[PDB]
């Protein structure tokens, strides 16, 4: 799909939770770090 | 390819800001975990810098376009993405085969402030079926990876939601 006209990205706006983007264009992202990690068990 | 990675010492400062991002952007979820698994925090075993020339500049001429387009503001975030595509991404960068078709918000590509929301998509939509190893959406064994990734976000459209 494309961005909505006159727009680059769509901001998903959320009580808690943190916003989730698109980009409609691959170019528009760089992969800086690459973590590896495990969740951990709640003690 | 062209890409390299390179290990950051747990010593070095941008280790430690890349951690505390990871760390300090968990949340509960809807689910219960049922697509990530139950936790409040991630054992670290390694964060590496993807190095990549060609992937770079196509990422510094897009964000000059955007910029250009909008009064000198690439409105540029740092933000999570998970992906069973992870390997493809870092070698090859993000394409039409990174999008997310049933997404919410359309057919692009997803990033999540929250950690643990990027970390629902690492075995796929919803988790998938988890591990490869063990079949569990909650494995605490298995190394999970996730992209911490430069995104220009240049004039976005805000649609509230729920
Ligand atoms: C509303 C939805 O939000 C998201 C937020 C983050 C992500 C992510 O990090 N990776 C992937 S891979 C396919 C979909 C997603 C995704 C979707
Ligand atoms: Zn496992």
């Amino acid at each position: 799909a494309h961005s909505p006209p006159g727009h680059h990205s769509v901001t998903g706006r959320p009580g808690l939770a943190l916003a989730e983007y698109v980009i409609y264009r691959g170019e528009q992202a760089y992969p800086e770090y690459l973590i590896t990690y495990q969740i951990m068990r709640p003690e | 390819s062209g890409t390299i990675l390179i290990d950051l010492s747990p010593d070095d400062k941008e280790f430690q800001s890349v951690e505390e991002e990871m760390q300090s952007t968990v949340r509960e979820h809807r689910d219960g975990g049922h697509a990530g698994g139950i936790f409040n925090r991630y054992n670290i075993l390694k964060i590496q810098k993807v190095c990549n020339k060609k992937l770079w500049e196509r990422y510094t001429h897009r964000r000059k376009e955007v910029s250009e387009e909008n009064h000198n503001h690439a409105n540029e975030r740092m933000l999570f993405h998970g992906s069973p595509f992870v390997n493809a991404i870092i070698h090859k960068g993000f394409d039409e085969r990174h999008a997310y078709i049933g997404g919410m918000f359309g057919a692009g590509i997803y990033f999540a402030e929250n950690s643990s929301k990027s970390n629902q998509y690492v075995y796929g939509i919803g988790g998938g079926t988890g591990c490869p190893v063990h079949k569990d959406r909650s494995c605490y064994i298995c190394h999970r990876q996730l992209l911490f990734c430069r995104v220009t976000l240049g004039k976005s459209f805000l649609q509230f939601s729920a």
